[PDB]
């Protein structure tokens, strides 16, 4: 059975969701520029 | 990469010295002769498919031997390779008249082939029939300029000569 | 999305200032090669499906991801490729013709390569299509148009990496 | 299947399945008896069913196999028998789904975009699968050549 | 080592393909100003004897702890070999300007640098303002902007030879950092 | 009539558009305001709509 | 036999390289012979001479300025009545390469470094390098030198004509004499007197000592670690600037690894490796779907050949034929050219290049992680609740050791 | 390195023991079928220019992106190379069989490779597969079941031989794993 | 470095011109004697270069342990890390001179350095040595009393900022200690 799954439903399918989770369109979860430095810790002075 | 910039700048860099007069002129040289040598790296990538195609059935047609049962190109897989190799010739010499030198043939092609072909039992003597059918089918000024004849035809008897 | 000349009169907008010697400068550099898009953009429109059947069959025609498990499989996977192809021919025939790439990610590039990782289209297979594609493309159009053609073809390639 | 579409009709409409829809998930299980014998016949005469499949096709149209067909030579030909061996399976999906949603999805969907991006005559393809559907109802009593048979002309209609 | 040539040769290795009518209009358009190039490297080496010595000295008037003693170019031998990696860098420049690629400075300059001057002990950041002072200068004999010495040329537009030479400069400048 | 937006059943069999998203879509097509808002007037069009 | 006769062994009579040269890494790069010609111009003299001094110094800063024993030494080489042996070997007597490696080396970095001057390899095994130690403590360094380029090793693969070089010789006594090879020669930038430390061991860059690395590979069977034989490194100076798919050149070693990307990244190597155990059982005959029937479609397409060019007429048109080796098969241009583009769409293929890809990412984040105490970390993964725990009480793995205090 | 009788007289010697004769009932049996050992060594000698080529290329066949650009076994270099590799392995094992002791195999071919192959990005698991087709051709000519050719031999069993050279192909896949 | 003074900001577009709730406060009142502060960090950095090799090669003439094969400066990368370190720790000072408090030293060099110089066998009372002379170093440098090197400043006084670098040194110190 071929490594390289995919996603969708019905038949013509290999058993993994749309997406691989279900979501075709994922919302972000990033944050923006200046606060994914500000979580990282390293860029304070930036 | 054999070229012209990778032999002033290989020996400069050997010797230790700046690029000075004598290899700024040779550079020179890079201006007027690759205005032909570059017709032919474009006449021959927009009609490799139908090249290699009038080529590699010359190596069939010559010796027609190959599809014999236990010869090099016995069934349908082995005789896809074989054609596959000769694109691989028209590719480099595609490469070849880009660069300027014989850089990607010596290194890609040449080097190490007498080795392989020795030890898959590949007959090179047919690699060369359809490498001189290709010499031999070049119309000088009607497949591209005359000049530009000289430098396709220069780089194809040298793969030539280093087959054989 | 802007092409040549909107991208042209923006940068000379947005400091405040009149077209000067080197705005027109680059516009004249792009009347100039006015001809020789057309042209280009007439032949790929004509020879469309042509051009995309040629490139499949180049560079992933028989291999494994057009048999059972690869990625291309069934007739409606297989069916979705040419669709999907005919979107990179079509849309970088409107870069080749615009003079500039910013319509390719406003409508082709945002959310593609976060698109395939989800469906788990396979993004090598997918840049070497467009690179055969890129290669036909030079055949007809010629060396320079297909030098403009194949500029935006990779920068699909590049972002779709 | 006709158990998959079955709920998902009655899914879309807010609702349970009806007894004309549960009178028929019973009647189709008690028919699963049947319909794997009769793919169980399709399925080790695929030698046969394909080859002579492939036999009256040539027959018929040796325009595809001729020289300028798009199946000519001994390569294309034997891809020329492969997507009758596709087709073949795919029956035998529709037979013991007791629907064409496994051969509509697969091989249906879309066909003609294929065929004709391939340089195939979608039309020669469909003279195929009806040489494979008289050699398939040969194998079988009249009771399950009214279903083998069935699903080939489906194949048929959606192939043109 | 590349060129310009081989480096869109090994790009389209990448993608099996021949060098066709989309790729020769980049080099067409390299063998075009081929003329500027050699009027930008010819700029450089005319002057590269007295832009070593304009440059490491500049880098001793900025940190003069190098020739402190105990220092880095304290030492009169250790002060002639600082003059010498001045211009060596100079001579792989020039040939990564002149070869239109910079795999010659990234396979035989930079190869291995960082760790050379991590283990002579030499200071890295007295290296980058060396090399630094030759991408200053090497952007004002390009453009012949340079305020005392102003050469001969036909005129017109040469900006990408400017940034060409800064961007190798930077290549140099951050694998020794 | 063989109609086609490819375009539209992309971005909404992934779900990158609402179905809402491609019915509007569909109602600025071309192929819409040539069936149904050419042949009539602003009246008739806004009850088709 | 693929390679007929190693390097060791002279050229025959019949090529002007050596087998192993021609499709080692030999041909690539500034690794070759220089070989002196018959007569030569004074510029062609320096040429022969900017070799050695490179060779046999090994990037030295041999500051032209005083040249000081060296210009009794070149002027018997440019006369003629010295050989490049004897040039070589002369080089090897004077007081500036005493001072540079041997007045402040060990026995092991001596030793280690006149194979890299003086031959090409590097020293192969242990025993190798206690003959040249007991050759030296009872015979002196001048009867030592001597006594080690007039063996059998120089005088067949360099003579009595040809500079040393590196010698990438293909065939590697043991596998590990490319690793110390490329370890002691390392890279175009480094010397001998940055490699052994003499310049930050010297007082003011004078009479310091030259302390050696990997004296631990030469007592014990151990090989060398991969960072010294792929980072600061001759093959990148002879690289062949291919399109490599698995791209030799290590990263950069990253700022802040962490411990959840490891712990993802272990799971998706080990992933990817049975998964591949798995596809290539099943290759390249149950993956083929159209070889089933490639014993009937060449029986059934084997019916009316045409020998001239033109008939199939089929009813009175031309259609006629292509007759060649391949188009008689009905191949195209796309089916030879389907080899080529067996990345993004083979299977077993689309496995082996992300094992690798993600064991060289995996390879330079875990050896990255030997910065343990004062480390600043970062978070720049959206902190989720994936967590393994740190349940390290008891034995859960505990290797087998059944002998504990056999005595 | 060692061979077969060598080995017992350093195990031996760590006992300082003389070589009994409780001991010498296996070497008393090694030269027993010492006709065999040169019996079976020859087979794999006779066939071992078609031995690497059926192996490197069965390698191809299972993995057929080594041979598109790319792929560490394209270029004629690296096929000339790869070749190399296939037939040190199969000298060494075929030394290691004629000794009889897998030492002149481990300090000779196998120390280090792991880490040479990481370094010129060859991949390893690839490998195992050149390394295991040679491993079943060379139990198959010991055991004379080679399905196209046959060699004349004595009648008698072998399979001893076949395990020990079975034992030493594996010590090659253990080794660059 | 250039948070450790705050700059205005008078442009719109900003949301700190008009929305920035707040003026710092804490550093507007360090360039009431900022110009003072800023040439005693410029009498630092530029003979950090020298102060650094000075010192380490201080301690190496007092203790001379650490030169000595198996002492923990003897091989070459032990004795670079050495001479890196201290350029580090001479450099947090910096930080901590300039923006005037040790909060910036006491978490990014100090936390975590006592652990780590006993995970590793760094002598700890040989580096308080080593940063004693960089604290004598340091106030000679600031109040202009250098034997061997002047600088041209303002006319005015500069102890309570000698003495305020003096109590960073010693912060070090003891961290370490
Ligand atoms: C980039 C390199 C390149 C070439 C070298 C040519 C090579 C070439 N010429 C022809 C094809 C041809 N070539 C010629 C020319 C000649 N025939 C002769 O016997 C005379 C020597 C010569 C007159 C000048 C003619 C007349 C044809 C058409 C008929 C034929 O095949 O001979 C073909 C077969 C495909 C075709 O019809 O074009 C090929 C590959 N084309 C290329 O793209
Ligand atoms: C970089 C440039 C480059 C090349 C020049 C070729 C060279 C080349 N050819 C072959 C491999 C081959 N080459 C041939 C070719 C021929 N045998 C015949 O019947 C004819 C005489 C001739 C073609 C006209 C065949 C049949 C094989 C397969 C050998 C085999 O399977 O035993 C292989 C072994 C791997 C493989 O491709 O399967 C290599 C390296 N490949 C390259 O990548
Ligand atoms: C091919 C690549 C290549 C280079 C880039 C150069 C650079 C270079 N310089 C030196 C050697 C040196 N390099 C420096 C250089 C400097 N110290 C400073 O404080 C300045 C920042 C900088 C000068 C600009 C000094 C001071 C030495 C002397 C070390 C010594 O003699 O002990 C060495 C070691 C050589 C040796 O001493 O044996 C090398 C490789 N040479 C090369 O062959
Ligand atoms: C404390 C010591 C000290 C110096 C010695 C100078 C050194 C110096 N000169 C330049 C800047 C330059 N330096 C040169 C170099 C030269 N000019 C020539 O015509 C000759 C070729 C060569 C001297 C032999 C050039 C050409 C420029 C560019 C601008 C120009 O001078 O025209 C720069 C970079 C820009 C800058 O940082 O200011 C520096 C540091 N400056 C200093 O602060
Ligand atoms: C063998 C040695 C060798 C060289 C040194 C160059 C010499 C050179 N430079 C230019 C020619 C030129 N060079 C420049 C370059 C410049 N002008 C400027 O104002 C800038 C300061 C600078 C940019 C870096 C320009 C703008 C031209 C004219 C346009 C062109 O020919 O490309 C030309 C063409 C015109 C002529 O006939 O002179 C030549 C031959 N070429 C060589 O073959
Ligand atoms: C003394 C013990 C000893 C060995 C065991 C071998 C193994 C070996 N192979 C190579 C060198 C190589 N080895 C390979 C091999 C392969 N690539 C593949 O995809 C296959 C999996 C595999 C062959 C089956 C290739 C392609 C190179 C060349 C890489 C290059 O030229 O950069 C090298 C480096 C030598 C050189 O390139 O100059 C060594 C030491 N040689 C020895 O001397
Ligand atoms: C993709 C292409 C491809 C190949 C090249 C072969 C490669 C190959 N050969 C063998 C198996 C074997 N391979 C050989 C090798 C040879 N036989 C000889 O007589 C010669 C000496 C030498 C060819 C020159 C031998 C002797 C065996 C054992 C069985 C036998 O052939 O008698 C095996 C393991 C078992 C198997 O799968 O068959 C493989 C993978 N198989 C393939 O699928
Ligand atoms: C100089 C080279 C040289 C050799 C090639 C061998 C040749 C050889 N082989 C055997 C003899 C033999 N060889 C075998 C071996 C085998 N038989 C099989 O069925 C297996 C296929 C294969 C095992 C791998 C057997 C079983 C005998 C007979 C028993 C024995 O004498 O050991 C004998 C003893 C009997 C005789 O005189 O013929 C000799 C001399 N010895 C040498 O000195
Ligand atoms: C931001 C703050 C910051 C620091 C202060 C340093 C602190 C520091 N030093 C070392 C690491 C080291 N530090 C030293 C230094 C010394 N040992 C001695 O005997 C001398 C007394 C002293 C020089 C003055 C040595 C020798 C090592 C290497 C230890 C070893 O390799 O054995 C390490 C381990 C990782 C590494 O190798 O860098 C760390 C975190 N690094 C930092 O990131
Ligand atoms: C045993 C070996 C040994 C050494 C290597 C030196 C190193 C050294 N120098 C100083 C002490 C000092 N070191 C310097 C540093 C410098 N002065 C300059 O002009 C340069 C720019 C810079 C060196 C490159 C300064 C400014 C002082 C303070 C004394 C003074 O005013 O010079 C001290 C501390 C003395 C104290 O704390 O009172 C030491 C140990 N002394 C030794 O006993
Ligand atoms: C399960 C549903 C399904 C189908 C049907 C399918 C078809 C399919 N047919 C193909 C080729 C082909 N198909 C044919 C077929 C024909 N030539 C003729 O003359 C006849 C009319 C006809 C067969 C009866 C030929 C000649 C090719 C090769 C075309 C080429 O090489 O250009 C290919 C490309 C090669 C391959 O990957 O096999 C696919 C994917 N795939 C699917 O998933
Ligand atoms: C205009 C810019 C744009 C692009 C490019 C785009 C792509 C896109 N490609 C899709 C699917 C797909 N794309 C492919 C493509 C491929 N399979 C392969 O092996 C090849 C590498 C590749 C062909 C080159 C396949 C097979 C699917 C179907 C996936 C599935 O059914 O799971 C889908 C899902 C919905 C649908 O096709 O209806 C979208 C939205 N959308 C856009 O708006």
């Amino acid at each position: 059975r071929t490594a390289y799954p995919y996603t969708g439903s019905g038949y013509g399918s290999a058993g993994v969701p749309y997406g691989q989770d279900t979501y075709g369109y994922k919302a972000t979860t990033a944050k923006s520029i200046t606060e994914t430095a500000a979580q990282a810790g390293v860029f304070n002075t930036f | 990469m054999k070229s012209v910039i990778t032999t002033v700048v290989s020996a400069a860099d050997a010797a230790g010295r700046f690029p000075s007069n004598s290899d700024l002129e040779s550079i020179q040289g890079n201006i007027q002769r690759s205005a032909a040598r570059l017709e032919a790296a474009e006449k021959l990538a927009g009609n490799h498919e139908a090249v290699v195609k009038e080529a590699g059935d010359a190596c069939f047609a010559k010796y027609a031997y190959l599809k014999n049962p236990g010869e090099a190109g016995e069934n349908q897989e082995k005789i896809n390779k074989c054609y596959r190799d000769v694109d691989h010739y028209m590719r480099l010499v595609n490469y070849c008249l880009v660069v300027g030198g014989t850089g990607p043939l010596d290194e890609w092609g040449i080097a190490g082939a007498r080795e392989v072909y020795r030890t898959l039992n590949l007959p090179t003597s047919a690699y060369v029939a359809s490498i001189a059918y290709t010499r031999d089918r070049l119309c000088v000024p009607r497949d591209m300029s005359a000049q530009a004849g000289v430098e396709f035809s220069a780089y194809l008897d040298y793969l030539i000569n280093a087959l054989s | 999305m802007q092409d040549a000349i909107t991208s042209v009169i923006n940068a000379a907008d947005v400091q405040g200032k009149y077209l000067d010697a080197n705005s027109v400068e680059k516009l004249r550099g792009y009347f100039q090669t006015g001809e020789l898009r057309v042209r280009a953009a007439a032949t790929i429109a004509a020879n469309a499906a042509t051009i995309i059947k040629e490139a499949v069959a180049k560079s992933l025609l028989y291999s494994d991801i057009t048999r059972p498990g690869g990625n291309m499989y069934t007739t409606r996977r297989y069916a979705a490729c040419i669709r999907d192809l005919d979107y990179y021919l079509r849309y970088a025939t409107y870069g080749m013709l615009a003079g500039d790439p910013s319509i390719l990610d406003e409508r082709v590039l945002n959310g593609l390569k976060e698109t395939y990782n989800s469906l788990g289209v396979p993004i090598g297979a997918t840049i070497q299509a467009i690179q055969a594609m890129k290669e036909v493309t030079g055949s007809l159009v010629g060396s320079d148009a297909g030098k403009e053609m194949g500029l935006y073809f990779d920068y699909i390639c590049s972002g779709l990496s | 299947s006709i158990v998959t579409k079955s709920i998902v009709n009655a899914d879309a409409e807010a609702r349970y399945l009806s007894p004309g829809e549960l009178d028929r998930i019973k009647s189709f299980v008690l028919s699963g008896q049947r319909r794997l014998r009769i793919a169980q016949t399709l399925t080790e005469n695929r030698e046969r069913i394909v080859k002579q499949g492939g036999q009256q096709l040539f027959q018929r149209r040796p325009d595809v196999v001729s020289p300028g067909g798009n199946a000519y030579g001994e390569e294309m030909t034997a891809t020329c028998l492969r997507d009758l061996d596709y087709y073949l399976r795919l029956v035998t999906y529709g037979i013991i789904a007791g629907d064409v949603t496994p051969i509509e999805e697969i091989g249906l969907v879309g066909v003609k975009e294929m065929y004709s991006a391939l340089g195939t005559p979608i039309s020669g393809v469909a003279e195929g699968i009806r040489c494979m559907k008289d050699v398939a109802c040969s194998l079988l009593s009249g009771e399950d050549a009214a279903e083998v048979g069935f699903y080939f002309d489906y194949t048929l209609a959606a192939m043109q | 080592m590349l060129d310009a040539f081989s480096r869109v040769v090994v790009n389209s290795d990448a993608k099996a393909a021949y060098v066709g009518g989309s790729d020769l209009q980049a080099l067409k358009s390299f063998i075009a100003d081929g003329n500027k190039r050699l009027d930008a490297v010819n700029s450089i080496v005319s002057n590269a004897s007295c832009m070593v010595s304009d440059a490491v000295s500049g880098m001793i008037c900025e940190n003069p702890g190098l020739i402190s003693p105990g220092g880095n170019c304290y030492t009169n031998r250790r002060m002639a070999a600082c003059l010498r990696d001045g211009e060596i860098i100079l001579r792989y420049v020039s040939y990564a300007l002149l070869a239109g690629d910079a795999s010659v400075l990234e396979d035989r300059c930079l190869n291995g640098l960082k760790e050379t001057y991590i283990a002579l002990g030499v200071p890295t950041n007295s290296s980058i303002r060396a090399v630094s002072i030759m991408k200053a200068q090497a952007v004002a004999f390009i453009t012949n902007t340079a305020t005392e010495r102003k050469m001969s040329f036909a005129a017109g537009d040469c900006t990408s030879l400017a940034s060409e030479v800064a961007s190798y400069f930077d290549r140099v400048g951050a694998a020794i950092s | 009539y063989g109609f086609s937006f490819s375009v539209l059943e992309s971005q909404v069999k992934n779900g990158q558009i609402s179905i809402k998203e491609f019915v509007r879509s569909l109602g600025k097509s071309s192929v819409y305001q040539k069936q149904f808002y050419q042949p009539y007037v602003n009246s008739r069009v806004v009850e088709l709509a | 036999k693929v390679v007929d006769r190693l390097d060791s062994q002279p050229s025959a009579a019949f090529e002007q390289t050596k087998q192993v040269y021609t499709f080692s890494r030999y041909i690539l790069g500034p690794h070759r012979a220089v070989v002196a010609p018959v007569a030569m111009d004074p510029s062609e003299k320096e040429v022969v001479l900017r070799a050695v001094y490179r060779q046999v110094f090994g990037n030295a800063y041999i500051m032209e300025e005083e040249r000081a024993e060296l210009r009794v030494m070149e002027s018997q080489f440019l006369l003629g009545e010295l050989s490049v042996k004897e040039l070589v070997r002369a080089l090897a007597k004077s007081s500036t390469y005493k001072v540079r490696f041997f007045e402040g080396a060990v026995q092991y970095r001596f030793i280690e470094l006149c194979f890299k001057h003086l031959l090409g390899r590097a020293p192969d095994n242990h025993e190798e390098i206690a003959v040249h130690m007991r050759k030296y403590q009872q015979e002196g360094y001048d009867a030592e030198i001597d006594s080690y380029l007039d063996a059998g090793e120089y005088d067949n693969v360099f003579g009595d004509d040809t500079v040393p070089f590196l010698r990438f010789r293909g065939v590697y006594t043991p596998c590990d004499s490319f690793n110390r090879q490329c370890a002691l020669q390392g890279g175009w930038a480094n010397s001998d007197k940055a490699m052994g430390g003499a310049a930050l061991s010297g007082y003011n860059g004078s009479d310091g000592r030259q302390m050696s690395t990997m004296i631990g590979n030469y007592i014990s069977g151990k090989p060398i670690p991969y960072e010294k034989v792929a980072a600061d490194t001759p093959l990148k100076s002879t690289a062949p600037n291919w399109y490599a798919r698995p791209n030799p050149a290590l990263a950069p070693q990253p700022a802040y690894v962490s411990a959840k990307e490891i712990a993802e990244l272990r799971s998706r190597v080990s992933k990817l490796e049975a998964a591949w155990s798995v596809a290539v059982k099943q290759s390249a005959a149950a993956k083929d779907t159209v070889e089933t029937w490639r014993a009937a479609a060449k029986e059934m397409a084997a019916m009316r050949g045409i020998s001239p060019m033109g008939e199939a007429y089929f009813g009175g048109i031309a259609q006629k034929v292509d007759n060649g080796a391949l188009a008689q098969l009905g191949n195209k241009a796309s089916s030879y050219k389907k080899y080529l583009y067996a990345i993004e769409t083979d299977e077993v293929s689309r496995l082996e290049v992300d094992l690798e890809e993600a064991k060289g990412q995996l390879r330079v984040l875990e050896a990255a992680m030997a910065k343990s105490t004062p480390m600043t970390r970062t978070a720049e993964f959206k902190t989720l609740t994936k967590n393994v725990a740190a349940v390290t009480a008891a034995e859960k793995a505990d290797p087998l050791s059944k002998r504990p205090r056999i005595s």
